[PDB]
DNA sequence: ATCGAGGAAGTTCATATAAAAGGCAAACGGAAGCATTCTCAGAATATTCTTTGTGATGATGGAGTTTCACTCACAGAGCTGAACATGCCTTTTGATGGAGCAGTTTCCAAATACACTTTTGGTAGAATCTGCAGGTGGATATTTGAT
DNA sequence: ATCAAATATCCACCTGCAGATTCTACCAAAAGTGTATTTGGAAACTGCTCCATCAAAAGGCATGTTCAGCTCTGTGAGTGAAACTCCATCATCACAAAGAATATTCTGAGAATGCTTCCGTTTGCCTTTTATATGAACTTCCTCGAT
């Protein structure tokens, strides 16, 4: 009845890879890693509606809680592939 | 008084429900009537049992009075723990066995299994706690023995501890007039059922 | 530090051992691990110091969120979220 | 009420119950 | 019909789910629209890089199956998932091939 | 001989593998007296994945101690550790990563 | 406009000093140390009903996140303390 | 014609508490013996932080409390340590601390 | 090669060593000091422009900073 | 005389008083500097409480760094300092208190 | 999928100068 | 050189253990279209706050020489902690029934929001009224080190 | 040795910034009285899951004796940093005008909530099918050590 990411992180593997398996453990280590960094950046970006006076999480304050939960280089190519993801879905 | 009698307490008054809550407290015969018209019992029952602590605060609350609250909790739920049926024989009120109830295991405490309340059919209601020598009780795993004056068989409740079983049967045996004891076929829930098999075929010979 | 006193029965309850089960080529074992090319001989005592005050720090933060949800069982949720506030996070059981 | 503050709080140094 | 806000994307990662979580948690009061879909564009990222590197760690030790020790050379082998990661230990792990420097012969 | 090769054969074995290094029932035995001195009177229950929980945390700690507390006996001319370089090396960690 | 607790915690010295004042720019910690408390506990004691998936943060769900936000002899008190504030607070 | 506070016996506002305790989203609804347990300890801390340093005001001789006897009162307490670990205080200063072995 | 790192001055840096109980400071804790003093401010200043140039500012403010501190780990108890 | 005392009357004077270590207007000039090699192009604007803002921290942490990294020196027998006992002091705090 | 630069630890307790 | 002995890949091989394909129920959730609801961008405007400039200014840092205390390699006296080899007691496995205890379902009332209410005292903020701290000087009291 | 300028203390003054005190008026918040609503205690029961034994089972640890690589102390060549006399230039305070930038007030429209219908997609669940890995043997290869 609870619900993991288990299927969608196998497709990943899968576009990456053309064979590579994952035991079950690996899993469930790549489930506790995807709520981490979740639970961080939603956990932080409510920080900034609750500063800044406003009331909605808007597609814009995930990226200044992008460029504060990772580091240096890791930063620059996720908000670049983040925000390719949403022009796509807007002018679908 | 000591600490883990605290915790103790409010662990053992949480399992009684609350329609005989009533009845056990009058029944128990350790806190005065006065103090109960003072407890609200028609409130949440978190703000219950805190000041039915801090009414056994201001006593003496020492853990023999306080085990003796678990034994008329079993008295009354009877029907969850699983029972069993020895007999003695080889050799009354057995008043010459009362001397002595607790002689066994003398480095560990002066009474592990110390309790004092009697019932009629000559039932005496005895709590068995365990421990070794050189660790504490455990208070939370206990073991029933109801044992009565006139026919030799005792009723004793299951051991969640094992490895205890025959010692406390020789801990029963010697303690008695007695030098046998066995194992009968009689491991069921409940008391009634246990009348029509032990009332029937020992009263009537 | 020693509550719950030991001396309810006789002195020395420390019936076999109770804090020896980790042995001396455990302790060893670990360390060999780290790179630790050589131990003297009082480590073999100062391990055993620093683990002891490595549980009262997580069953301390652990037992309680077991004894909140009214329970006796801790559960591997628990020690899992013991972590995550006490600043080592687990990615194992969660 | 008052409790005990432990002024120097030496607590690196491991110590037992001696 | 084409209804998969995933597909709509392009991405893998799913969306509705991440809508779903962001308001059971309690994180603000109204969620934006334009958001769970950046939000499941960042984990796709950082679900993508670790196993690329992680699929370099099972090629390189000769097995085909990543087993929870390959996390553990692929995360710690970079420098900036060392950073991100500062406060985890990896269970079934191990530790990095560490030479020291004075055991050299 | 009298001394092949005494360490060099074992640390690069143990660092290669990732087993469990305190055997199970000591490091169970360990917990329930510590888990019974706090919430006294009770001695509770434990999931069998709770132990395997603690155990990856507590030998993935003091691993981290020790390797964390080798840098100190480099920095002194040694080789050898000694409790002078645990003592030191919890001192520095800084109150929130081992006391 | 922005509201402080500079007239509370001034009570707050006369009931165990008669005579000590505190000066303008201490007064300014003693805002940042009590919310710096309060930020923390009940922004961890949210945690604990969204795990066991309740929704009443009660006089409860306090008390366990008082016994995780303090250290040892500091905790037996300030529940002690804590719980005399509640029982009279009920029979009034 | 009663107040809050003056129910519990305490001094920290019990409305302000509640006031503030639904405003941010730490749960859609929120008990009402809640906010007078937590008026309590935010009185008990800010009341033993004090009774410290104003026993530092007098040893130094100053009866004003100036923000370095807030720094001697923290830091020379085992269990206020703890609590305030990851926090520094503006105008602070350090303990007096040289050993002997340096001097 | 002129200023504008160099105004961390070369006794300032020994009075702070001082406060920490250093009895006698070697010659290279002069360049050293100034070495992590650079890469401490590059992981504030970034955290601390952030929040400003996110709710559309100018101005680094007095709660540009305490925020930026108390997300990295060092809360500070002066002006928030 | 040779030598008075010069350390050791300085030290207990300084470890006595609150002030501020470091003179501002440098320590402005150093941090526009900073500021500007992000935000590509376009300066910004500091409040004058964010200067004693920084100056409370940047003084609150070099000096712990540099208490808790003359342990090290006494580790070793030595006194003095040297890069060997910074080096390694923002080692064993592990990646989050000064990096 | 495109490439970022990924560096083994590239040791960080020592202070690194421009050179 | 000569050649014995492990040590180590390198290969084969069965083999369970674990995992991938499949399937489908199906319980659940994402989605469309719609109806209605508001938070927040955009623009106009008083106005707090901060940059840029000046001249005094002098406390304070940069340069240099030095003298002593300190870091560093070498070598020898002492002791301590790895290899080792061998009984044996202790940790594993497993299989065990029992079951205490976790998880589910079903009721319902005692506690909680809505909301307008009237109150109201209560806090924040604004001029007035004190006094505690820092600095100067009163320089006298006292232990530092040279004749 | 006393003279000696420091090191330190106290006693009295003395602003002067800094808290402290009314008193505001009233805005804003809180306190009270019901209305109508609901989470969650509380009781009862299924059945997953873990303590507590017995037992081969050996794998791993406990004890004792040795020994070569350590740890500790001292010396002395060699040195790198505190100390100190000068002196300028760079940090500071005050100001004041100039203003870019912030904050408040005010309006409406594209955007989120909300209920509903109808499918697709994601689960647990075997289920069969499929495979990799690992442990074993296995030999050939082949580094490394004793003659």
């Amino acid at each position: 009845r609870k619900e993991s990411y288990s299927v969608y992180v196998y497709k990943v593997l899968k576009q990456v890879h053309p064979d590579t398996g994952i035991s079950s453990k690996a899993m469930g280590i790549m489930n506790s890693f995807v709520n981490d960094i979740f639970e961080r950046i939603a956990g932080e970006a409510s920080r900034l509606a609750h500063y800044n006076k406003r009331s909605t999480i808007t597609s814009r304050e995930i990226q200044t809680a992008v460029r504060l939960l990772l580091p240096g280089e890791l930063a620059k190519h996720a908000v670049s592939e983040g925000t390719k993801a949403v022009t796509k879905y807007t002018s679908s | 008084m000591d600490e883990t009698v605290a915790e103790f307490i409010k662990r053992t008054i949480l399992k009684i429900p609350m329609n005989e809550l009533t009845t056990i407290l009058k029944a128990w015969d350790f806190l005065s009537e006065n103090q109960l018209q003072t407890v609200n019992f028609r409130q949440r029952k978190e703000s219950v049992v805190q000041h039915l602590i801090h009414l056994c605060e201001e006593k003496r609350a020492s853990i023999s009075d306080a085990a003796l609250l678990d034994i008329i909790y079993m008295q009354f739920h009877q029907h969850q723990k699983v029972w069993d049926v020895f007999q003695m024989s080889k050799g009354f009120d057995m008043k010459q066995f009362k001397n002595s109830f607790k002689k066994i295991l003398q480095r560990a405490l002066k009474n592990v299994t110390v309790s004092f309340r009697e019932t009629e059919e000559n039932a005496v209601w005895i709590r068995i706690a365990w421990g070794t020598q050189y660790t504490k009780p455990n208070q939370y795993k206990p073991t029933y023995v109801v044992y009565y004056s006139q026919t030799p068989y005792a009723f004793t409740s299951s051991s969640m501890l094992r490895r205890n079983t025959p010692l406390l049967g020789q801990a029963l045996t010697i303690a008695s007039k007695h030098h046998q004891i066995v194992k009968m076929d009689l491991r069921s829930r409940y008391l009634d059922s246990l009348k029509a098999i032990v009332f029937k075929q020992y009263n009537q010979t | 530090k020693g509550l719950g006193k030991g001396g309810a029965k006789r002195h020395r309850k420390v019936l076999r051992d109770n804090i020896q089960g980790i042995t001396k080529p455990a302790i060893r074992r670990l360390a060999r691990r780290g790179g630790v090319k050589r131990i003297s001989g009082l480590i073999y005592e100062e391990t055993r110091g620093v683990l002891k005050v490595f549980l009262e720090n997580v069953i301390r933060d652990a037992v309680t969120y077991t004894e909140h949800a009214k329970r006796k069982t801790v559960t591997a949720m628990d020690v899992v979220y013991a972590l995550k506030r006490q600043g080592r996070t687990l990615y194992g059981f969660g | 009420s008052r409790r005990i503050s432990r002024r120097p709080s030496d607590w690196w140094v491991v110590k037992s119950e001696e | 019909k084409a209804k998969s806000r995933s597909s709509r994307a392009g991405l893998q990662f799913p969306v509705g789910r991440v809508h779903r979580l962001l308001r059971k948690g309690n994180y603000a009061e109204r969620v934006g629209a334009g958001a769970p879909v950046y939000l499941a564009a960042v984990l796709e990222y950082l679900t993508a890089e670790i196993l690329e590197l992680a699929g370099n760690a099972a090629r390189d030790n000769k097995k085909t199956r990543i087993i929870p020790r390959h996390l553990q050379l692929a995360i710690r082998n970079d420098e900036e998932l060392n950073k991100l990661l500062g406060r985890v230990t990896i269970a079934q792990g191990g530790v990095l091939p560490n030479i020291q420097s004075v055991l050299l012969p | 001989s009298r001394r092949r090769q005494g360490w060099l054969k074992e640390i690069r074995k143990l660092q290669k593998s990732t087993h469990l290094l305190i055997r199970k029932l000591p490091f169970s035995r360990l917990a329930r007296e510590i888990c019974v001195k706090f919430t006294r009177g009770v001695d509770f229950n434990w999931q069998a994945q709770a132990l395997l929980a603690l155990q990856e945390a507590a030998e993935a700690f003091l691993v981290h101690l020790f390797e964390d507390a080798y840098l100190l006996t480099l920095h002194a001319g040694r080789v050898t550790l000694f409790p002078k370089d645990v003592q030191l090396a919890r001192r520095i960690r800084g109150l929130e990563e081992g006391l």
